[PDB]
């Protein structure tokens, strides 16, 4: 039941991959601001805004796992979860089940 | 009191503490095997 | 004479406010200023009437353009775009004349409008567009407001045994069982948003039943939207829902 | 050592309203931090560490040769922890621990391609790339997640398309945890007697054999016929008894 | 209660992070 999910994951990721190209191209122009975006100094008071937001919401594995950590957190979700469903993460279900 | 949720919080503890479990006794494995070398 | 170098300094913070949309100086010699105890975008930056110079004009929009300019390359994370913007008016700025100093009071005026009008029309094609701001809010009219009788009827019926014992005994699984099964149920199944949806108990306490402490939580924290909408909107809706 | 940057950035706080103070002081960063740029940008584009003076930031370590062969076998610790982030020598832009990760992983998904695909350089690609110009610039955030993406759009289609993961998964899955059961149960039903026997009462260097029976049998193809990835992974697995029974290996991490 | 579990994860976390911390000095030390 548990892979049932990855594995639909991994076939999306498969498909996706199929048909892109290996190697983008990046362009950029030619930077012309120079004094209007050295900031100079100690720094600015940006800082405050990169903490005050947060990245803890990510979900809808949308177009496949995209990114390598993401593929591996995958599956260590996945192992934690048969570790945890079976009966041998408890101390009681554990000695019960050795009982058993 | 703290707010009760869908997601079980006592789950998602006990699952972190176990990860740390495994990467702990892999790394005292690994440490091991350096050592006696 | 003296005057030309000595506010030239004044007209590079705004310019570095203006263009990149960021704040240089470090002591209080500007009319815009940030508040890090404030825990809400929208009351951190804050204006001082007081100390707009005269010799500065349409200072009203020059905010605005700056609190948009950090809310979109700090929240929304288009980094993109702005930098586009970065360079387009950089190009003006500094290539096209010498920098704000180096500009005619009407044609200053008339770059901060053409600035403002690019501005906020990017503001709405984002979260009006992308974020899809009528619909969320649509959405959260129709779970708040209980608009959707059907789902309520349903979590009602499959809950009428986990609602009657204290709010302490309910636990998570039991409510994420219920709250499946009433989605099952009810025509909420076929919703486009049916994932958003979640269930909580706010206050556990012993003498407060399940009847009296579930409330339906619409999940937005996904989008930039959540930022505007500071916690007082949300607790008034939660207390509306109560009745 | 990269402690200068540091002195001039903290001198020209004081100079930071003077014109020609301020152009001399940044015209003198400009060009001192060139080489730092340099580095910088080989390590982003080609994910190759070349300056030995031990300047640069993401600090690659030698395996000592004491180790070598340890560590070869376990790569994981090698591509995990003799890779590391000099903290003393980092400016305030990248004072940022995602910022570090990316810069890290970025550099360590192109070596990780390099050396599988024996790829001496990223030439035969073609592909158009655009260098950081400069630490003071505003698009550094943008330029270090267009080359983190980058990396990770190589290094997924290596890995999917080129290495086969997705069979991998289902190699694993058929394996270990038993998505086809037949092969199993003819060692069981092969080996019942022993199995049910104490620890050291049986011969352990005879369930090797009568499990490779089992699992690892083969027939050869002739040259130039591709392997399939379950046929190399066949001989790697290895079947052994453990003095670590079940109950009390898994007490751990709680004859 | 969950404070107890997230003590417990903190301590473990400064175990690790210590085990990697001897690693670090003993590959040091052997070059």
């Amino acid at each position: 039941h548990n892979f049932e999910e990855i594995k639909n994951l991994i076939h999306t990721t498969a498909t996706n991959l199929a048909t892109s190209e290996l190697g983008s191209d990046i362009n950029d122009e030619g930077d012309n601001i120079f004094n209007g975006s050295l900031i100079r100094g100690t720094f600015n008071n940006n800082s405050i805004f990169d903490s005050k937001v947060h990245k803890h919401r990510t979900t809808t594995y949308v177009e496949g796992i995209s990114t390598v950590e993401q593929l591996i957190q995958k599956f260590l979700d996945y192992s934690s979860t048969l570790l945890n469903d079976s009966l041998l993460t408890r101390e009681e279900s554990l000695r019960q089940l050795r009982k058993m | 009191n703290i707010a009760t949720t869908t997601k079980s919080r006592e789950e998602e503890l006990n699952k972190r503490i176990v990860n740390y479990k495994i990467q702990l006794k892999l790394m005292k494995n690994f440490l091991q095997e350096l050592i006696d070398r | 004479t003296a005057f030309t170098e000595v506010v030239k300094p004044y007209y590079n913070i705004v310019e570095h406010w203006i263009v990149k949309g960021e704040l240089i100086d470090n002591n209080n010699e500007f009319f815009i200023i940030f508040d890090q105890e404030q825990n809400e975008f929208n009351s951190i930056i804050k204006l001082l009437p007081k100390k707009i110079p005269a010799f500065i004009k349409s200072s009203d929009k020059i905010f605005q353009i700056g609190k948009t300019l950090i809310f979109l390359n700090k929240y929304c994370r288009e980094l993109k775009w702005v930098n586009q913007y970065n360079v387009k008016y950089s190009a003006i700025l500094f290539n096209n004349h010498q920098g704000l100093a180096s500009m005619t009071t009407n044609e200053m005026i008339k770059l901060i409008d053409s600035q403002y009008n690019e501005i906020l029309t990017f503001l709405t094609q984002i979260i009006q567009g992308n974020n899809k701001l009528f619909t969320h809010v649509y959405n959260f009219k129709r779970f708040y407001f209980m608009e959707t009788n059907d789902f309520i009827d349903a979590i009602m019926v499959k809950g009428k045994d986990v609602f009657n014992e204290s709010s302490v005994n309910i636990s998570s699984t039991y409510l994420r069982k219920v709250l499946q099964d009433a989605i099952q149920i009810s025509s909420v199944k076929n919703f486009e948003y049916v994932d958003r949806l979640d269930s909580r108990v706010l206050n556990p306490q012993h003498g407060n039943l399940g009847w009296e402490s579930f409330t339906i939580e619409y999940k937005i924290d996904d989008l930039p939207m959540s930022y505007l909408f500071e916690g007082h909107q949300h607790l008034q809706y939660l207390k509306m829902f109560h009745f | 050592g990269g402690l200068l940057l540091q002195v001039i950035q903290e001198r020209m706080v004081y100079y930071k309203g003077d014109p020609t103070s301020l152009d001399f002081l940044t015209q003198l960063f400009d060009i001192v931090s060139s080489d730092y740029i340099g580095m910088l940008n080989q390590w982003l584009l080609e994910g190759v560490i070349n300056d030995p003076f031990d300047e640069f930031m993401i600090r690659e370590k030698r395996v000592p040769d004491s180790f070598m062969e340890i560590f070869q076998s376990k790569s994981e610790y090698y591509w995990n922890e003799l890779f590391l982030i000099k903290i003393d020598g980092l400016l305030n832009q990248f004072q940022n621990s995602t910022i570090q990760s990316k810069i890290l992983n970025t550099g360590k998904y192109l070596n990780i391609f390099k050396r599988c695909t024996g790829l001496h350089n990223f030439e035969s690609l073609k592909e158009k790339l655009t260098t950081i110009t400069s630490l003071a610039a505003p698009d550094l955030e943008l330029k270090i997640d267009e080359f983190y993406h980058r990396a990770n759009k190589m290094l997924m289609k290596l890995l999917f398309d080129g290495y086969n993961f997705p069979s991998v998964v289902n190699i694993f899955q058929r394996l270990f945890l038993f998505a086809d059961s037949f092969q199993i149960d003819n060692f069981i039903d092969s080996t019942f007697s022993e199995l049910k026997r104490g620890k050291l009462k049986i011969s352990v260097s005879r369930l090797q054999k009568q499990y490779d029976d089992i699992f690892k049998e083969k027939i050869e193809n002739k040259v130039g016929v591709r392997p399939s990835v379950y046929d190399v992974l066949k001989k790697n697995q290895k079947l052994s008894v453990t003095s670590e029974s079940l109950y009390k290996v898994v007490e751990e991490l709680m004859d």
